[PDB]
């Protein structure tokens, strides 16, 4: 049991130094805009399906 | 150009709103445009549920004495 404990206490030390970034980047990379009526332009995000509708002057 | 509501607050609430947006807590991605670290752009059609969620978060860790 002492052998198992003394190997376990260092087993996770190397593991904890492997992963570096935990938060996932959620940048919205919209593709080509689609033109609807009333001068409306819609951009669709390719990462999460996010939709942005706006009016261009 | 966009038409909506600019919401300004402390960065903690902005991050909470971002977490709600990414977790689909409101059921959709209506938190559309982020402009500043302390300013966000939100469609006004569902601002009420955001206020309800903020109030729930505020009074959850409050321990009302009533």
């Amino acid at each position: 049991k002492k052998f198992d404990k003394k190997v376990k206490e260092l087993r996770r030390a190397v593991r904890s130094s492997v992963w570096k970034r935990e938060t996932i980047v959620h940048q919205h990379e919209y593709g080509p805009e689609e033109n609807l009526e009333d001068d409306m332009y819609r951009k669709t995000c390719t990462m999460c399906g996010h939709e942005l509708t706006y009016e261009k002057m | 150009v966009l038409k909506g509501v600019l919401i300004e607050c402390d960065p903690a609430m902005k991050q909470f709103l971002l977490y709600l947006d990414e977790s689909n807590a409101l059921g959709k991605k209506f938190i559309i445009q982020d402009i500043d670290d302390t300013h966000v752009f939100v469609i006004a059609e569902l601002v009420n549920v955001l206020q309800e969620r903020v109030g729930e978060l505020m009074d959850q860790n409050a321990f009302s004495l009533t």
